[PDB]
């Protein structure tokens, strides 16, 4: 149970890593307002103040994403609903001409948080978000394997993409 | 600055920027992060900030 606690916690410690090398990397943010670093580096936080105070405002939705893997919260139209928000994101830095570009770059983000929580299944619907991610990346040009890549890149295996996708 | 680029950017200029960002993910014992943000770099720039192009 003691190593309930700690890998708990080693969890939860990973995400705080995670949002504060965003926060590096946002513009959105000014450096006098360190204090949300000292927060973070400072102690270990609740994730509903993980999930409202920082990844809400700051819109990491991939943070938000993997944070309520940890919770297990199955809720899918929440779930659901804060896919959408990542993928309208993803879609507003896009200029076109780096359909390939923004291909690898999608692919990228993708795979990474589909990695940390394509292990279950509420996040991670693949039979949901494979239509999902297709129907996104229609508006865009096209090569054949493209979506089905990243979800074995993700860790996917052949054999439950096959029945999931035959169905 | 492999986290904040820019500053270098600003005072070395994109092209400095560029070729010591190239160096550092071809440079050896260099951990996989820093290579590959590098090479992030090199590739594609900074997202929705500094790109990474020819003008007319």
């Amino acid at each position: 149970e003691f190593l309930h606690e700690l890998e708990e916690k080693m969890e939860v410690a990973r995400i705080q890593l995670q949002i504060q090398e965003t926060l590096q990397r946002q513009y959105s943010h000014h450096s006098s307002v360190q204090d949300a670093v000292s927060q973070l580096d400072s102690e270990l936080m609740d994730i509903t103040k993980l999930y409202g105070e920082f990844a809400d405002p700051f819109k990491l939705a991939e943070c938000k994403l993997a944070i309520i893997h940890c919770a297990g919260y199955s809720d899918p139209i929440l779930v659901q609903t804060l896919w959408q928000d990542i993928i309208e994101k993803e879609l507003s830095d896009s200029v076109t001409l780096s359909s390939s570009d923004r291909m690898h770059a999608l692919s990228l983000k993708i795979v990474l948080l589909g990695k940390i929580y394509a292990g279950t299944p509420r996040f991670f619907p693949l039979d949901f978000i494979v239509q999902f991610l297709e129907q996104q990346v229609c508006t865009l040009n096209w090569d054949v394997g493209f979506v089905i890549q990243t979800m074995n890149e993700i860790g996917v295996p052949l054999p439950r993409l096959l029945e999931v996708y035959d169905q | 600055l492999l986290v904040e680029i820019e500053r270098f950017f600003k005072l070395h200029q994109e092209d400095q920027a560029c070729a010591t960002c190239l160096i550092l993910a071809c440079s050896t014992c260099d951990r996989e992060v820093s290579a590959w943000a590098t090479r992030a770099f090199f590739r594609y720039g900074g997202e929705a900030q500094m790109r990474f192009t020819t003008l007319p």
